[PDB]
């Protein structure tokens, strides 16, 4: 694929999202959503070979079901109010309709099966970018339309997104699968918040993305996709195995880790409401993604796997491309809580 | 209480810009600098805390646990350096790096007002020591041991943290001055008793309570020395620390609720006693110890009378002192003959006189023999208990006796007897183990000799 | 409402039950994504003629230009499923798994 | 029996086997976008009876 | 091979005391090791030890231990000369109580 | 739920209204802006240590790029977040002051006319 | 400006700098044969850049300064004690194989990136495609066993697919009987002991395999021995050649930036080759691998970047 | 000569500053409680004709 | 020493250190002026000064 073809890829994609960000009217941002997919379709096939294909071809039946559900809630609203700004959407069973879409597109539970083969068909780079910019859209739509959720669905969703997270998480020994449920965990998180308070499903989703980018951008460093691949990293680079380490440790929710700071203040803010039971099943939920996370650190980075003897060669190389943003993403994926107060700034 | 704080960031730069040969004479000296400083914080009110600031205060149940932590932190120094010689000079600041973050956090812990902050630092006490089990034990246990230390700690902290937000909805702040003086009674619910369980687990699973115990065998046994001796000597007593200050909300709940721990309490004492009977590891019955120990301060905070909390302070403070001793004894054992069966080696003391002389005041310590500490905060605990209901005595009683047998047998299965033939390298002591030994051993008959130092907030 | 919106909203319904229930082949699926379009193009054609919206009259055309898009889309997929097996069927794309 | 059987069974065991069973039964998926998919009807369709219906 | 991989044969312990035979088991260098001892010494127990325990023994009286003392025998003497018992059952004056009107 | 994104007079981009002048500046001297500047020098170390170079002495302008940057982008930050707690205190206050039927000031009892039940510990 | 997407959005583009001798050459024979020789003239007669064969220490002559370092720390394998020991139990034999695969991807990797890089020609001694003959004489022999050769097929199939065959194929034919009495007047006292039996396998390994399949993708060049002296007649035979059945004529600018972003990037080339198969000939354990890499970072310039290390005189450091 | 002396032991005043730097502190943060500073009604007290404030 | 070109010579690159240094400054400079300007415009609206 061409340079300049691949960059005006990306450029569509981030326009559609920032026109689904953008806008006031339905329209717009089903277009959004529509133009997204379009230019994104290509991006997971960059590298050619029958396992993209098949991930992108269950991309693309996933993502065109949601639109199309989509654009039947926008018209049933349509319907009963004619009405097409994003707003309290004054029809429910249009909401329901609304809702199970954007689950569908975000890859919450049930609809989560799609994640961890599409992550898993593609290269790095583009399961860095599935899995860290294609969240922004339909959270932002959500957040939105937050007033008028019915808080049974999604909450149920997005336990059902945590559980099975960290039940899928502890039987790969693929990283991109990993990553994927993670990611589905995560997304529960993020959406377990959303009818109380939007400052916190955004803190949550910044924190997310920051530590997502470190991670790929160190998975990228150090070419692997596996953990046996990985148990090979500190013959070459320990620097490298050991700031993943403090990465998967912030990942975990761990104290005094920046990745602390999102469920603690979620907890605090679903104790402003009554809602005590859910904090808790979320927190024990989310020890089983800490147990992954732990076992791969333990893989990688606490205890020296044996090693080939063509290692020696890689010894003499360096590497050539060097990612200028990753120590800043590793340092806020670590070292941030002291600042948790200036998340006043995000309402 | 900045004074003290500052000094140890200022330890972490100077271990990691010293000379590859000079970082253990350089984080020794300053650490005993530090414990020299913090010295001070021993000069208590009657009346009310040292209240330094917004964010940090000083009473009388913390100080002695700081002067401890600021103490431990030069013998674990001093005992990492043997087995840790043919490591790499960046690996050995990374260790260093790891104990001075770890006596960071705990000084911290110790002195912070409000219950949150007090939450977030007591949970970042866990990275280090999973690090340092995990990255230098020695044996191939020690992962599934850094779990097992891991998820039982947080099973039992992440209810707290939920409960302790809600009380801050409830009450407004979390502030220990502001909470002491607006205490209100808690109600006989099921919302309150659940309340209850939440703020109590966590301590009882540090501590650990009986049942709950089964990750600290593992831990102590499978980690290095320094790990076992601040596993040991300050982490417990965090569980110890937390329920005294976290008992002033539960009132008057606690008497009702109070039961199934007590029994839990008395019978596993019992029960963990009679373990260390039978036991091959000599480090597993230092564990165990440590756990029928830690049931008596679990009885004595449950009861919640004077007498019982300033037998929990002294015996908490002694226990510390006595188990690091313990754990270092052992280990200068198994350096000698990489083994911890322990009738492996016998009949040390033909061999080595000056360690036979330190076990057996290790082993007189850990029995509590008058009038050292132990024995101090024994008989207050024993007297508060009897108070509360006379059939303790029995309990309690059949526990001083079964301790005897045990920290004795410990001995006499080591120093006494008959030398293994075949074992033909057993070195002289060097200096440093000597010397570790001294410095664990003096500061406790120091202590006995001015005991209102150590009897905590209720003296 | 009439007979004929509830006509299209079960119209609806039966091509979504039909792309979401797979046979064999991936055409069949492609063409109920079309179905589904052209329900949505009558439905919304319907609701803007009844009430007399008039700048809204332009929104179905948009409709029908991404329906065209996604519908290429599919057929560009399709076409590099083939060249891999042979067939269309929704059975040879198992290389991955959960 | 009690430390290193039953009070190992009760907590940790239980609690590895059962999180272990769970994880063997959420990830044992073939990869057939039938199954799953049809799996999507029916929770498009208990989601509008169960929620939907009740508002 | 029979084997299953290259390995270095486990390495048998060094002892300090064939290099040096006055070791003191701090360091392989003597002069690094010598001097490792003495300042664990001299700031261990000459500053540590016996200058904290002179320092905490003669730690000034804010207990208020002597003044309590005091206190007590001032109230003792005059509630004896005075006639008054020397402790009443009520820390709080009654007549800043206001109890409850009904009873019933 | 969104509290403030409704607020009037709030403009859509603006991150510092004029209002926002009316408060005092945080001091250059501001402990989390030290911070920041700590951060800064972190990110410069790791950065050091990833392209294998001397951590301490390799790059002093780009530790020096790097400090900077994170101290002024605090400030900004710091800033905005002031002005934040203040909007919310103020609008409390206000809200307050104008249903005085909501938040009624009771009687103040002494603890002596209090009657508070007392558990003994036995 | 070093290559990327950059460099190839505005300006530079490979097709232009191909200027109908660019031409990857590589002369294969048997051992003891002089191909070297013929590879040097054909290199100087038509103006190419000449590779020796890749030895034990080839990685360690294009990085850092081109002193060969320790075997310990390089290769760790002989073929001084393969040709003594063959059937060694340490597994000598095929790590020996396995690392000279490993360093002759590395210099078809740098071969192309010097011909993409300024278009000038590149003759080299041996390949990738022609390594296999040596491992098959192994196996025939009972040398290696067969999940040696497994894993040899799988690095060879997710490496040698990445790159562009040769243009054109040199062989040089010697007898057996005549490689023997060469060996036997070189004076190598480690040769003397090499088995008609294996060069016999060597030939039947090229002459069955080699030369058949590679004749499929570009015309071979076959020379016997007396007309091989002859290097002008050689090169007056390559000029005359019409290539237009391999791969090479049907690479356009796209495949070429790919092919040129993946030669450089040295890391990238050699990838596949630690896939984490433990094979007891090639595995280390955990010990020796940290003692050895220990022992690796404190060469004289090894512990930081080629510009970062002031113990070999590298001036202005905290200004890099 | 002290210049190789001084290279190798600067870090012998690291902890020492760190302890003066956090006594200054201290004193810093006790200057920001002074709310109530000689009116407690235990101990409100007439001023010295000299001293400006009973405790700094 | 090396065997290669080494592009980062002896000499840093110039330009680049230049450009690095000169932002440092300048942000620094426009730090300290915003903070002058912000406690001037703070005293006048509340009128302390
Ligand atoms: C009561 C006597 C009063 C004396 C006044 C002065 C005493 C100064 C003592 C200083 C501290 C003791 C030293 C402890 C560390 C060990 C040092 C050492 O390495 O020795 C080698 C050294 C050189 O010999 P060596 O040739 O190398 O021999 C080495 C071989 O291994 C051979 O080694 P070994 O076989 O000789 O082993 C050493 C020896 C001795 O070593 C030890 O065991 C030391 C520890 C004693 C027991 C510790 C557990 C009990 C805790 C009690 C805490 C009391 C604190 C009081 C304040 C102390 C402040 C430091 O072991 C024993 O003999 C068995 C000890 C049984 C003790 C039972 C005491 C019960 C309580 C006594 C009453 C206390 C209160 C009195 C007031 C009551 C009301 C009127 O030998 C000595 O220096 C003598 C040892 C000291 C024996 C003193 C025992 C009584 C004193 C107790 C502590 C001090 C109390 C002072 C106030 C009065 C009481
Ligand atoms: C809370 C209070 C404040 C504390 C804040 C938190 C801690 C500090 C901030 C953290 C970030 C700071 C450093 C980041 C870069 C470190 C990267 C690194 O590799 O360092 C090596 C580097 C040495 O490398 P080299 O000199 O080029 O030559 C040796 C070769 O590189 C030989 O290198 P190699 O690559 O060949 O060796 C391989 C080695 C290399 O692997 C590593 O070195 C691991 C480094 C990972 C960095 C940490 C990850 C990101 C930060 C998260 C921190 C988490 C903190 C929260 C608590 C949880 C603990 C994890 O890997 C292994 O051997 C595997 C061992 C497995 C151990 C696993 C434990 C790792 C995690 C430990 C993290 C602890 C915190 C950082 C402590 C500082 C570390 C240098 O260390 C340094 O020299 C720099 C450190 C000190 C610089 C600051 C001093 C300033 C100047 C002194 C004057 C002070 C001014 C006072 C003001 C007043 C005036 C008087
Ligand atoms: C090797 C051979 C050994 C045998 C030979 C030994 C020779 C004799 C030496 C032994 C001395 C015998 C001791 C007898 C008692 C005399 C000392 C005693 O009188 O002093 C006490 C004082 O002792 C000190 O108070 C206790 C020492 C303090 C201990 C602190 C430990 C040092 C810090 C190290 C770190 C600690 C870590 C643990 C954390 C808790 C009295 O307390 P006090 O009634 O008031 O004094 C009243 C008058 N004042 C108040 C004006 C001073
Ligand atoms: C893990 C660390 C996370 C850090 C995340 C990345 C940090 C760097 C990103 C820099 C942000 C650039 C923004 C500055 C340009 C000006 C844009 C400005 O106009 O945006 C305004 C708003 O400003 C931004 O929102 C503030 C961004 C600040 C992010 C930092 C908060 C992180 C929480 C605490 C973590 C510690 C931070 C440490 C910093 C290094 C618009 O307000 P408004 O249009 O009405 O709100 C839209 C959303 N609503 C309506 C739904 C409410
Ligand atoms: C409702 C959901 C509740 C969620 C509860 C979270 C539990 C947190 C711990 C999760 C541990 C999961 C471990 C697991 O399932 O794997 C089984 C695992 C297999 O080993 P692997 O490392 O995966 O494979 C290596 C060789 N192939 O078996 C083991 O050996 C596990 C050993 C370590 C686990 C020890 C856990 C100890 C925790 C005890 C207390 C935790 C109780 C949690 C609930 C508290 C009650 C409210
Ligand atoms: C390794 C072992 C560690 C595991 C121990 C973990 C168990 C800890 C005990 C359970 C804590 C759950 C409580 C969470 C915080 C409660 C705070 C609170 O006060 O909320 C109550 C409500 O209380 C609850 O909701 C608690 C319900 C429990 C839900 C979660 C159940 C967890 C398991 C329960 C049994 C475990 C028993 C202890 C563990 C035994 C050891 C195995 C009041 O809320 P309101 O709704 O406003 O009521 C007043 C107006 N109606
Ligand atoms: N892949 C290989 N496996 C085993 N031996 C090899 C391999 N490549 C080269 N050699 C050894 O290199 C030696 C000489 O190489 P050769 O090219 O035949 O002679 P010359 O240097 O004169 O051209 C021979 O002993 C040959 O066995």
């Amino acid at each position: 694929m061409n340079p300049i073809i691949y960059t005006t890829l990306i450029m569509t994609v981030m326009s559609g999202t920032m026109l689904v960000m953008i806008s006031s009217h339905w329209l717009l941002i089903w277009i959004g959503f529509e133009m997204n997919l379009l230019a994104m379709i290509p991006v997971l096939m960059k590298n050619f070979n029958p396992r993209a294909t098949e991930a992108a071809t269950k991309y693309f039946l996933t993502q065109a079901t949601a639109s199309m559900m989509l654009m039947m809630a926008i018209i049933i609203n349509l319907l009963y109010s004619g009405q097409w700004t994003i707003t309290k959407m004054f029809n429910p069973v249009a909401m329901t309709m609304m809702t199970m879409a954007l689950a569908m597109k975000l890859g919450l539970s049930p609809f989560h099966f799609w994640v961890p083969e599409v992550t898993q068909g593609i290269s790095l780079q583009a399961g860095l970018l599935l899995l860290t910019w294609q969240k922004l859209a339909p959270l932002s739509v959500l957040c939105q339309i937050s007033q008028s959720i019915n808080p049974n669905l999604m909450l149920t969703m997005a336990m059902l997104s945590i559980l099975i997270g960290g039940w899928g998480g502890l039987n790969q020994t693929q990283l991109r699968k990993i990553m994927a449920y993670s990611s589905i965990a995560h997304m529960g998180w993020m959406t377990a918040v959303l009818p109380y308070n939007t400052t916190m499903t955004i803190l949550n989703l910044l924190i997310y993305i920051t530590m997502t980018l470190a991670m790929f951008m160190l998975l990228i460093h150090s070419s692997a996709t596996t953990t046996l691949s990985l148990s090979h990293t500190w013959n070459k680079m320990p620097v490298i195995t050991s700031l993943m380490m403090v990465t998967l440790l912030s990942m975990g929710g761990l104290p005094p880790l920046s990745g602390f700071m999102p469920k603690w203040m979620i907890i605090q803010e679903m104790t402003k409401n009554e809602s005590i039971i859910m904090p808790t099943l979320m927190a024990m939920t989310a020890l089983l993604n800490l147990y992954f996370y732990m076992r791969l650190a333990y893989s990688s980075s606490l205890t020296m796997f044996p090693s080939t003897n063509n290692m020696k060669m890689k010894w003499q190389f360096e590497h050539t491309k060097q990612m200028k943003l990753l120590p800043t993403m590793i340092v806020l994926s670590t070292l941030v809580l002291p600042m948790t107060p200036a998340l006043s700034s995000l309402n | 209480m900045l004074k003290i704080i500052i000094p140890t960031t200022m330890l972490l730069p100077m271990t990691w810009m010293s000379k590859h040969n000079m970082i253990w004479i350089n984080a020794t000296v300053h650490s005993l600098l530090i414990s020299l400083i913090s010295l001070s914080l021993l000069n208590q009110l009657g009346e009310n805390s040292l209240n330094f600031s917004l964010t940090f205060f000083s009473d009388s149940l913390s100080a002695p646990l700081l002067v401890l932590t600021t103490w431990l932190l030069p013998l674990m120094l001093m005992a990492s350096q043997s087995h840790l010689s043919k490591e790499t000079t960046t690996r050995k600041k990374l260790y260093i790096t790891m104990l001075i973050l770890l006596q960071l956090f705990l000084i911290m812990t110790f002195t912070a007002t409000e219950l949150i902050l007090f939450y977030i630092l007591f949970e970042a006490t866990l990275v280090p020591t999973l690090i340092i089990i995990t990255r230098w034990g020695n044996q191939t246990e020690r992962l599934n041991a850094g779990l097992y230390f891991l998820f039982y700690t947080l099973a039992g902290s992440l209810p707290l943290l939920v409960a302790l937000v809600y009380i801050q909805n409830t009450t407004g702040s979390l502030n220990f001055l502001i909470i002491h003086y607006w205490s209100h009674p808690l109600s006989n619910s099921w919302s309150n008793i659940f309340m209850w369980l939440a703020c109590i687990m966590a301590f009882m699973v540090k501590m650990p309570l009986y049942g709950l115990h089964l990750w600290l065998p593992k831990a102590h046994v499978e980690a290095p020395i320094a790990g076992s001796m601040v596993l040991a000597a300050v982490l417990l007593k965090l569980g110890g620390y937390g329920m005294m200050r976290i008992t002033t909300i539960l009132n008057p709940l606690t008497n009702y609720m109070a039961y199934p721990f007590l029994m839990l309490s008395m019978w596993g004492m019992i029960m963990t006693s009679s373990i260390c009977l039978r036991q091959t590891d000599l480090k597993s019955l230092i564990a165990y110890s440590s756990v029928s120990h830690m049931a008596l301060v679990i009885v004595a905070i449950m009861i919640q009378t004077p007498w019982s909390f300033m037998g929990a302070t002294a015996l908490m403070i002694a226990h510390g002192l006595t188990s690091s001793m313990l754990f270092c004894l052992a280990n200068t054992n198994y350096e000698r003959v990489h083994s911890r069966t322990m009738i492996l080696a016998r009949g040390l003391q033909t061999l080595l006189p000056l360690m036979a002389t330190w076990w057996l005041v290790a082993s007189l310590t850990n029995l509590a023999l008058p009038p050292s500490i132990n024995l101090i905060g024994e008989l207050f605990i024993i007297t508060a208990s009897f108070s509360w209901s006379n059939i303790t005595i029995i309990l309690m009683g059949m526990n001083m006796m079964i301790t005897a047998l045990y920290s004795l047998y410990m001995l006499i299965t080591t120093q006494r007897g008959k030398y293994t033939h075949h074992i033909n390298n057993i070195k002289p002591s060097f200096t440093r183990e000597n010397a570790l030994m001294a410095l664990h051993i003096l500061p406790l008959l120091l202590l006995t000799l001015n005991p209102k130092m150590i009897l905590g907030p209720l003296y | 409402m009439p007979l004929v919106y509830m006509n299209i909203i079960m119209a609806f319904a039966i091509a979504l039950a039909g792309l979401l229930m797979y046979r064999s082949h991936l055409m069949s699926s492609l063409l109920c994504l079309e179905g589904m379009m052209l329900s949505l193009f009558i439905m919304s054609t319907l609701i803007i003629l009844n009430t007399h919206f008039t700048l809204a009259n332009m929104m179905p055309i948009i409709l029908l230009v991404f329906a065209a898009c996604e519908a290429a889309l599919g057929l560009s997929l399709l076409v590099m499923v083939s060249n891999t097996y042979g067939t269309d069927y929704v059975q040879n794309l198992n290389l991955l798994q959960c | 029996l009690l430390d290193l059987i039953w009070l190992e069974t009760i907590l940790p065991k239980t609690t590895s086997f059962i999180q272990m069973k769970m994880s063997i039964m959420v990830s044992n998926q073939k990869g057939l976008i039938k199954l799953y998919f049809l799996s999507f009807l029916i929770t498009i369709m208990i989601s509008m009876t169960l929620f939907n219906y009740h508002e | 091979p029979t084997i299953r991989l290259q390995e270095d044969p486990d390495p048998e312990d060094e002892n300090l005391y064939e290099k040096n035979p006055d070791s003191h088991g701090y360091d392989k260098d003597p002069i690094v090791d010598l001097w490792n001892m003495r300042v664990v010494f001299f700031f261990g127990f000459s500053i540590v030890l016996v200058l904290g325990s002179t320092f905490v023994a003669y730690l000034p009286d804010y207990r208020m231990q002597e003044w309590a003392r005091r206190e007590a025998e001032r109230l003792v003497k005059y509630r004896e000369a005075n006639g008054l018992p020397l402790m009443e059952s009520n820390c709080f004056d009654p007549n800043k109580i206001q109890l409850p009107e009904d009873e019933d | 739920m969104t509290m403030m994104s409704g607020r009037p007079g709030r403009v859509p981009l603006q991150f510092l209204p004029n209002e926002a002048r009316s408060l005092p500046p945080p001091k250059l001297t501001d402990p989390r802006l030290v911070y920041m500047g700590f951060l800064g020098y972190c990110s410069g170390l790791i950065d050091n240590a990833i392209r294998r170079r001397p951590v301490v002495s390799a790059g002093l302008h780009r530790q020096l790029l790097y400090v900077t940057s994170f101290v002024f982008f605090g400030y900004y930050l710091l800033k905005r977040q002031d002005y934040m707690y203040a909007l919310r205190d103020h609008d409390m206050f206000a809200y307050v002051k104008s249903h005085p039927e909501d938040f009624p000031e009771k009687d103040k009892k002494t603890y002596g006319e209090i009657l508070e039940e007392f558990h003994p510990v036995r | 400006l070093q290559y990327g997407p950059l460099a190839f959005v505005l300006g530079e583009r490979t097709t232009r700098k191909l200027t109908e001798t660019s031409k990857v050459i590589t002369v294969d024979g048997n051992i003891c044969s002089g191909k070297g020789r013929l590879a040097r003239e054909i290199a100087e007669k038509l103006g190419l850049r000449h590779f020796p064969e890749a030895g034990i220490h080839y990685a360690d002559s294009t990085t850092g300064d081109g002193k060969p370092l320790d075997v310990q720390l390089s290769g760790n394998c002989s073929l001084e004690k393969f040709y003594d020991d063959p059937k060694s139990n340490d597994g000598n034999s095929y790590r020996l194989q396995s690392w000279l695969y490993a360093s002759r991807l590395l210099q078809y990797a740098d071969a192309l990136e010097h011909l993409l890089s300024t278009g000038q020609g590149v003759v080299l001694e041996r390949s990738i495609y022609s390594d296999f003959v040596f491992l098959e004489a192994m196996y025939r022999q009972g040398f290696i066993r067969k999940q040696c050769v497994e894993h040899y097929n799988e690095v060879k199939k997710v490496t040698a697919c990445e790159y562009l065959p040769p243009h054109v194929v040199v062989y040089v034919d010697v007898p057996v009987p005549e490689i023997q009495s060469r060996i036997q007047k070189k004076g190598n006292p480690h040769e003397m002991k090499i088995t008609a039996a294996y060069l016999q396998d060597i030939e039947n390994a090229y002459k069955k395999t080699f030369l058949p399949e590679m004749s499929e993708k570009c015309e071979v060049l076959q020379y016997s021995a007396r007309e091989a002296e002859d290097a002008e007649k050689v090169v007056e035979d390559i000029e005359y050649l019409k290539c237009d059945k391999g791969p090479w004529p049907d690479q356009d600018d796209r495949t070429f930036h790919r092919l040129r972003m993946l030669v450089q990037n040295k890391l990238e080339v050699l990838n596949y080759t630690t896939i984490p198969v433990y094979l007891p000939e090639i595995t280390i354990g955990a010990h020796q691998s940290d003692r050895v890499f220990q022992k690796f970072t404190e060469l004289p310039g090894r512990k930081y970047s080629p510009g970062y290390n002031e113990d070999v005189g590298d001036k202005w450091i905290w200004l890099k | 000569n002290v210049l190789q002396i001084v290279r190798d032991h600067w870090v012998h005043i690291l902890v020492p500053v760190g302890f003066v730097f956090g006594c200054y502190l201290d004193r810093r943060s006790d200057e920001k409680l002074t709310a109530f500073r000689n009116k407690s009604l235990l101990f409100k007290r007439e001023l010295r004709p000299n001293e400006e404030v009973t405790w700094k | 020493k090396f065997y290669i070109r080494e592009p980062p010579h002896g000499s840093p690159d110039w330009l680049k250190v230049g450009l690095t240094l000169g932002t440092s400054v300048f942000l620094w400079i426009y730090l300290i002026k915003q903070h002058k300007e912000d406690v001037l415009e703070y005293k006048r609206r509340n009128g302390l000064e």
